[PDB]
RNA sequence: CAGCUUUACAGAUCAAUGGCGGAGGGAGGUCAACAUCAAGAACUGUGGGCGCCUAUAGAACUUAUAACGAACAUGGUUCUUGCCUUUUACCAGAACCAUCCGGGUGUUGUCUCCAUAGAAACAGGUAAAGCUGUAUUUUUU
């Protein structure tokens, strides 16, 4: 068994290709690699990229995204 | 419509209550149980939606209404 | 403890209906319930908001999404109230 | 007036409690309702005549049924 | 504190209904008190997979349906 | 009439909850526990059962004054003439009780 | 400590209305009379569907090592025995039965000793009694 806290600790140490979907949001996705972790689901992401959905690679950098509006993570 | 000048919700329990909902429906019936989170248990709940003309109507009976999806409460009628 | 949530968990086993925030109704045997209404069903018909019925074996739901739950006429009788 | 501090005053009476309106029904003398310590006193006093056998098993093959 | 009893659904594929009519297929890996589903990623709704191992947030869950019996 | 006794009547002692509800509940499994209380001689298991039953029902006929008070135990689940007079539970005289957790 | 609900206050307007009203004692008594207490574990009423079935209210007392009594006699009839031999009187067992000494409640009434008010709330305040109260994923940030 793996709780989300432990799977994100794998994503923390690895820093492998993450793709993030967003809460109350279908129009945009993110593509980066997990760098931080809070006690809440707040995670800072370096090498992040704004990726509009397959209904292109748009510009985005390193971001502290407020993690209460997360949907997906996959490193 | 008539009702006593009541202090709080629990004092007027088992009264026929028009209860609004955030999705547009209104649930009308005699309330059995309330909660800290405003979850309600209507004895003779009746599902009444407002479609885009005239009222939609349906009978449910004993049902739990979750509190989060409530708009407000209104007294429709007396007990018995 | 929540006296409506009390009723829900007491209603386990009966053929109960369930509509969510999405407006998609359900109907079948209940299995599990908790403080946060983490509902499970069996033999559940799953009517979509349009009216498209899809029969399925089981389902699990989160409490935040739940709107209202149709309980039978048996819980009217006993024994939670008095 | 120390061990036998409560009953001593009334233990030797025609009707043990003529009045004592709390402890008995009245003067009809039908019912009674003592407090604890006086009951204790009575018990202690009754040591010679008291039943003095708590182990209900004791009457084994010596009950009325057995007889 | 009340742990959602997903040990009946542990190591089984599940059709997770999530925000905006989106679906997630995938075998279950674990969970927490907030219902955050740790699962092996599969095809997302014709159909296409994003990621290998995923962690879905509880707030975004609409439902989760028993694909496997 | 008879000596080795039960109720033998229309008016069974009324329950606090209603037996219709109990039977309804008994429609589904995962909601019918078969307890079968067990133990040594004079564990008190029959007395425990009696306590449960009394708790459940309103007024029993057999629950006399003394038993209500709690001098004698209302051994409600030793119905047999013998099981009384002998002072032992001897056969299975269980009960179906809609029990609140 | 805050909210609500209840009571003793002071005066209130006293409408609003309630409710305690077409408001009316208590404690006892070696005091009565009446009912009644061994029965499918057992009682009674109420409705309804045809003496009964079916839902509804109720139920003091006495009990489950079974009994009103944590107690204990007597009399009769038979049957059996003993002492005997003729009966009473008896021995002590049985089965039946009765009598008696008492008991319980419940209801009436009397007898006694104490009594002895035909109106208080609302607006609050004072003080006291019964419950509740002290955002960062599923309720409300
Ligand atoms: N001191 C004490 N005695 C008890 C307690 N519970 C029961 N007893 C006594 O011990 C006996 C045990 O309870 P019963 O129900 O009579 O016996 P039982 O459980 O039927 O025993 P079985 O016949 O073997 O099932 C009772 O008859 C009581 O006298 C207790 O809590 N404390
Ligand atoms: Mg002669």
């Amino acid at each position: 068994m793996v709780p989300p806290i432990n799977c994100i600790f794998n994503f923390l140490q690895q820093q492998t290709p993450v793709t993030i979907w967003l809460f109350e949001q279908i129009g945009i996705r993110i593509k980066g690699k997990i760098v931080g972790f809070d006690e809440f689901m707040n995670v800072v992401i370096d090498e992040a990229v704004e990726i509009p959905v397959n209904s292109k690679g748009t510009p985005l950098g390193k971001i502290l995204l407020k993690g209460d509006n997360i949907t997906l993570i996959t490193s | 419509i008539q009702v006593a000048h009541s202090s709080r919700l629990a004092n007027l329990i088992d009264y026929k209550l028009r209860v609004l909902t955030q999705d547009g429906r209104v649930y009308i019936g005699q309330l059995m149980a309330f909660d800290k989170h405003m979850n309600l248990v209507l004895n003779e709940c009746i599902e009444e939606r407002v479609p885009k003309i005239k009222v939609e109507k349906r009978v449910l009976g004993l049902t739990i209404l979750r509190g989060e999806q409530i708009l407000s409460t209104v007294v429709e009628d007396k007990p018995l | 403890n929540g006296i409506p949530v009390k009723l829900l968990n007491e209603a386990q086993g009966h053929i109960v209906s369930l509509e969510l925030t999405t407006g998609a109704t359900y109907r079948g045997k209940l299995v599990e319930s908790e403080d946060s209404m983490n509902v499970q069903l069996r033999d559940v018909i799953a009517t979509e908001p349009q009216g498209a019925v899809t029969h399925m074996d089981q389902i699990f739901v989160r409490g935040s999404q739940i709107k209202f739950i149709v309980v039978p006429d048996l819980l009217k009788n006993a024994p939670l109230f008095k | 007036s120390q061990d036998d501090e409560y009953v001593k005053d009334w233990l030797y009476d025609s009707r043990p409690l003529e009045e004592d309106s709390k402890k008995v029904n009245g003067t009809s003398y039908k019912k009674w309702s003592f407090d604890l310590p006086e009951m204790s006193n009575l018990y202690r006093l009754s040591t010679p005549l008291r039943d003095e056998v708590t182990d209900k098993n004791y009457y084994y093959l010596f009950d009325k049924k057995s007889f | 504190v009340s742990t959602p009893e997903l040990k009946k659904y542990m190591d089984k594929k599940i059709l997770l209904n999530i925000n905006g009519s989106r679906k997630v297929a995938g075998i279950l890996r674990g969970y927490d008190i907030f219902l955050n589903v740790v699962l092996d990623d599969a095809m997302e709704i014709n159909n296409h997979q994003l990621g290998l191992q995923t962690v879905i947030r509880g707030n975004s869950i609409i439902s989760l349906e028993a694909l496997d019996a | 009439e008879h000596t080795i006794f039960t109720q033998l009547k229309k008016n069974i002692p009324k329950t606090r909850y209603n037996r219709d509800y109990m039977l309804s509940m008994a429609n589904i499994p995962e909601r019918i526990i078969n307890v079968g209380v067990i133990g040594p001689l004079h564990s008190g298991k029959t007395s425990l059962m009696d306590l449960l039953v009394i708790d459940s029902h309103k007024r029993i006929p057999d629950m006399s004054k003394n038993v209500e008070l709690g001098w004698k135990p209302l051994r409600y689940l030793d119905n047999l003439k013998q099981e009384i007079d002998r002072g032992l539970s001897i056969k299975l005289n269980g009960s179906t009780l809609l029990c609140t957790d």
